[PDB]
């Protein structure tokens, strides 16, 4: 449109830029509550549930609880978290919700 | 075979150039863009700088060969104007085109040009004022020379670091920076950025707790050829005279490693006295774990993989002599970096060779995870480095943003070349290529390359005012106040590389295939 | 379909060049004539801008558009038609060059307007009064004919030109709507243009010994029939039944024979003396025994004249339109100081002259009797149309593009708008000026520019009007050269120049419609 309207390249780019600067400014303001536990599966699972929501159509709570367990309980803290804290042995049989976290 | 002659050969020339040139006109000032470049390799490159686009790929014409020629001039001789140099010629060509569109000799219109360039050169001396090589005076030149080359915000953070680099000098005064360029591209959370890090930086350094990360007193044995052979400036076999001799060397090869650390552990105490002064062997190949540890354990810092450049800049930086062996050396030749500091940033160690005894070599740490970002930011640096180095080499400085061109095109007021008027036309032709910077910007930026420049012209015809199209919004102002000030190295040379190639095509009436 | 955006413009301005081109020398002493076997298909010969326009069949709309607005100025000027065509395209290119550079045509049109007025404003500055004398009448009549014909034929006609216009200043009439009575003689020779301060008729009718030399001229110019239709008519043409058409004719010759006797005493009342010459002029035929017995009365009589002639003779001779052959007043019947029936070629041309009014005055051109004879005619009439402007205004100015550079010297340097937005159109405006002198000179000789700078520098030196010498292709001061525009023409041109070049510059589209 701004190309049809005739606005130049950097012009509207400066538009989104200073605005994504403006938006990044508002993003901490639009933080709505918070939560975490360096240990707890369930509370941490919900974010890990809802982040994988987009990335999963499958069990939201079950992979919530596993990776929450996994990410947490592979660690003495989980105040630290790293690249591979969790790996996978992909194995069939039984159920897909038979999946288990073994550190 | 066949040929082309008269204006037929000429038309092919003048059309191919101005057909290629306006493609390049998409980019200049900050309001230019970064032109996508994909050569035969497949990599995307975004550059507002001429040399990249010009010397990588071209739509193939007989004119495309000469354009990189005078493009090999501007970046070489200056480095600022590569973006600017191209947009001048075809604007002059379309002018001269009119005169041969009228019909005339390309020879007589040839003679109508170079004097005007020679005039403008005079006029360039005239209108400019010699300016300080002071850091902050350079900034207004620095941003602009960078910004005429590359987009503002990059040029803006470059304005700081480039000047910080070109002011880093020992007063080695050059048009460019050879040693002040040490570029470290680092995968980082910053996609486009350059970190100024003083002193020679080494490609890497080796980790070990006993190996000193901090060497303030460095006795540097430059080290290339590995631990695995005795007194060797090159790795080669002492064995392998038959088939079973292949096994014997590697059985004796671990011996030289301990022999070599034995040299370095004693050569430390030889040269350094006690172990408090870190003895530096920068081993430009991999250090074997035993001697990696045993040099660590003795206090020697055995550094893994410097560069041949980091070997030669070391010969410069540390004021000491390099070596390709780890052999015991007389304590004299051993390099001294007032700081040898291995620096782990991200996962990678960059060993500073600092307090350079010749700090003409500094280092820039380039940032990106994505090479397309990491290449482009690297690209904007160095064309602007030599551009801003043309600021601090030049006690003369020429004010930018069309301040000096209206001081020519108007002060070229004609019948000064009255003879045939062909110069009066040729100077007019030349006068009309002057304003491409006031043109391309008010083009790129708001309003009109024309309707704003008429003010520029007018407002310069007003009060002799230094005036110009903004690099940014394309509206009139006073270009002296704005500080936009072009390198004095650019202007003169910027003219030469134009009219010399603009002279050739005119005298070229012929082409054959 | 339609043609929009730039396409509504290019085709118009692209057509406006080759048009402009061919006639680039239709003009000045450098001017070159053109023919047409093409446009109207006949054998045709013409030199003038507007006149060569109409002759062609011009299917491009713009080609027809200027023909209108040019004809307006073509009327009084008669030259500069070819001229005004040239500067407009010279203007259109620069404006196109802006839109080629890219820009808005209406703010560009807006850019003409001060410049036009500024040039108009300059036009009264550059208009220099040479009042009407034969010199200014010569030098404008020739430079017009030097434009339209040979400088030879210019000075050949420049006599005949000033010939009639002396009596129109006796009329004190700044225009010539008469004395423009022209007779075209059958001869071998083009150049012979005979001044007759009266009229000429090709007549003297069918009979000699009528005293075709009439010193005391008493002119009855009549449409009465001393001869008439023998054709079959009832309602005015052939009637379905044959016979009723017949009864009409037997009253014809009797009516004619009677009017002979009416002229007898019409000779006796009027004159009574053959020594006092009487002239009959019939708009229709005259039977032989009429003229024969009218020759017996000491009367020459001219059958089948024309309405202008009747009126012009009613004017010039103080003559009559009177309808009768009955006894009439001699003072009614007009007078000429001399009357003679002259013969060159086949037909006997009555030279009536020293007429009571030197009002309708014959300039009699001989000629090859061709489109060439037609060619040599149209120009001298325009040669007048030049000098009438010279008679019109008091200000007659050096020609050959003398004014053009000084305007571009006047206009552009200081911005006449002091404003670029208009200066755009102004820079476009003041380039239009220069083409005619610089195109003709370079056609006639040395180039636009190297000649310009010579005309420029001397203007730049003096500001005096140095024109072009088209005898070379170099500048001279067109004062001495004699090529002299009036203020009228150059006044008129920018009007016809600009207003047509503007609205067409502002075409936002063109469409085949219905």
């Amino acid at each position: 449109e701004l190309l049809r309207i005739g606005l130049s390249v950097s012009e509207v780019i400066e538009g989104y830029e200073i605005a994504c600067r403006k938006a990044h400014e508002i993003l901490p303001n639009l933080v709505c509550c918070s939560a975490k536990n360096l240990r707890d599966i369930d509370e941490v699972s919900s974010l890990l549930r809802t982040s994988i929501m987009s990335k999963q159509y499958g069990n939201e709570v079950f992979l919530a609880k596993l990776i929450a367990q996994a990410c947490v309980s592979i660690f003495p803290d989980s105040g630290h978290f790293n690249v591979d804290n969790i790996r996978v042995c992909k194995i069939l049989g039984s159920g897909i919700s038979s999946s288990s976290v073994l550190h | 075979a066949e040929v082309a002659r008269a204006q037929a050969a000429l038309a092919v020339n003048i059309s191919a150039a101005r057909g290629l040139q306006d493609v390049l006109r998409t980019n200049l000032g900050p309001k230019g863009t970064m032109k996508m470049l994909v050569s035969g390799a497949g990599d995307i490159k975004l550059t507002k700088d001429g040399n990249v686009l010009l010397h990588e790929m071209q739509i193939q014409h007989p004119t495309a060969s000469l354009i990189a020629k005078v493009a090999t001039a501007q970046d070489d001789i200056t480095g600022d104007g590569t973006t600017s140099n191209v947009l001048i010629i075809g604007e002059l060509l379309k002018q001269a085109d009119l005169y041969i569109s009228e019909g005339l000799h390309p020879r007589i219109i040839t003679e109508g040009f170079e004097a005007a360039k020679e005039k403008a050169l005079q006029f360039l001396e005239e209108v400019k004022v010699s300016r300080e090589m002071d850091r902050e005076t350079l900034i207004d030149v620095a941003r602009t020379s960078l910004r005429t080359k590359v987009h503002a915000e990059l040029a803006d953070v470059l304005t700081e670091a480039v000047v910080d680099s070109i002011l880093a000098i020992k007063k080695q005064d050059e048009p460019i920076d050879l040693f002040m360029i040490e570029i470290m591209e680092m995968k980082h959370k910053s996609e486009t950025d350059t970190s100024l890090i003083r002193g020679l930086v080494l490609d890497h350094g080796a980790r070990h707790p006993d190996m000193k990360k901090r060497v303030e007193d460095a006795y540097i044995l430059t080290c290339n050829v590995s631990l695995e052979y005795e007194k060797t400036e090159v790795n080669s076999g002492f064995f392998y005279k038959s088939a079973e001799e292949r096994e014997k060397l590697v059985k004796a090869e671990r011996k030289f490693i301990e022999d070599r650390v034995k040299k370095i552990i004693e050569l430390k105490r030889k040269v350094c006295g006690d172990s408090d002064k870190g003895f530096v062997v920068i081993n430009q190949k991999g250090i074997d774990p035993f001697s990696l540890d045993a040099l660590s354990k003795e206090g020697i810092v055995a550094l893994r993989r410097a560069k041949r450049r980091n070997m030669e800049r070391l010969t410069l930086a540390c004021g000491g002599v390099a070596l390709n062996s780890f052999d015991d050396l007389s304590p004299d030749c051993l390099g001294h970096a007032g700081l040898v500091y291995e620096y782990t940033l991200g996962e990678e160690k960059f060993t500073f060779i600092e307090k350079c005894n010749n700090p003409r070599s500094v280092t820039l740490l380039i940032k990106g995870p994505n090479k397309h970002t990491l290449t482009q930011i690297k690209d904007a640096v160095r064309d602007g480095l030599r551009a801003v180095k043309n600021a601090i080499d030049d006690g003369c400085v020429v004010p930018g943003a069309g301040a000096v061109e209206v001081a020519m095109a108007e002060a070229l007021i004609k019948h000064k070349p009255s003879v045939k008027g062909r110069a009066q036309l040729g100077v007019q032709a030349f006068a009309d290529a002057l304003l491409i910077i006031p043109k391309v910007l008010a083009q790129n930026s708001g309003f009109d390359l024309q309707e704003t420049l008429v003010k520029i012209q007018a407002e310069h015809s007003e009060s002799g005012q230094l005036v110009g199209v903004d690099l940014n919004t394309g509206e009139p102002m006073v270009a002296a106040e704005v500080g936009v000030w072009d390198n004095y190295c650019v202007k003169k040379q910027l003219l030469h590389s134009c009219t010399v190639i603009a002279t050739n095509i005119l005298l070229v009436d012929e082409i054959m295939r």
